[PDB]
């Protein structure tokens, strides 16, 4: 229910940094191991 | 072009020492500037000019009876010949500036073209006829670097007196960041690169390589 100017502004902002609608195919980029080595990862979330 | 050498030729002779504790440094600066002015007078007199033979064994040449009419002499060095021929081409205003050959030049050159470049003219003219200073400059530049070393150690300890908290944390970070650089090439030494001990990031690298 936001005004159109802000909706298009935030949408172009998110698309600028490639957070949404990022044109990419994973068949042309090979995999790799990051500086962070293998470990044991968890994501803590607030109780719903 | 000057030839590059393998040893330092000069040194900056630093000037961050306190000029009220160490004395006679300005005496050194005055002596160096004076030696810098005592050789600008020598190099000048090495390019010295001399006028010793306008007119005045192979230095003496007998001129032909034809060229003896453009010179006034019958013998003399080749320098006098080419100089006096040029002077004759110059006095009579023969160069085209609006060389145009004169009447007697027709005979002396045996040419009837009446117009010839000066290059051909002088062609027809020919057709008709030290260690010790290096040691001193290395000994001095071997002391201005010892001075440039003691001055750096003074600069360090003096900048350690003021702000010791700032210098010590820099020393501890330089240490923790340089002992790592020196320990980066101890993995490839040909006696620990064929014993299969370092092959069990040398595993993600083969992933990047195979993809490449």
């Amino acid at each position: 229910a936001m005004d159109v100017a802000s909706i298009v502004k935030i949408h172009a902002f998110l698309e600028k940094w490639g957070l949404i609608n990022y044109q990419i195919d994973p068949r042309t980029k090979p995999s790799l191991i990051g500086p962070s080595f293998t470990g044991h990862f968890q994501v803590v979330l607030d109780t719903p | 072009n000057p030839v590059p050498v393998t040893y330092p030729t000069d040194a900056y002779i630093p000037t961050y020492l306190p000029d009220d504790k160490v004395s006679n440094l300005a005496d050194l600066k005055k002596l160096i500037e004076m030696d810098s002015r005592l050789d600008l007078y020598l190099t000048r007199r090495r390019l010295d000019t001399s006028i010793n033979l306008p007119t005045n064994d192979g230095g003496k040449v007998q001129y032909s009876p034809n060229l003896a009419t453009l010179i006034g002499m019958q013998t003399g060095s080749v320098n006098d010949a080419v100089y006096s021929i040029y002077k004759y081409i110059l006095i009579n205003n023969l160069f085209v500036t609006e060389v145009k050959l004169d009447s007697l030049l027709q005979k002396v050159l045996d040419t009837n073209a009446a117009h010839l470049p000066l290059m051909n003219v002088v062609q027809t003219v020919n057709k008709l006829v030290d260690a010790e200073d290096t040691a001193k400059l290395r000994e001095i530049t071997k002391l201005a670097l010892q001075l440039n070393s003691s001055a750096q150690k003074y600069q360090f300890f003096h900048e350690l007196s003021l702000h010791p908290r700032e210098t010590l944390t820099h020393y501890l970070w330089s240490s923790k960041q340089n002992e790592l650089v020196l320990q980066g090439d101890q993995y490839f030494n040909e006696d620990a690169a064929r014993t299969s001990d370092i092959y069990s990031s040398l595993m993600g690298n083969i992933s990047l390589l195979y993809s490449q």
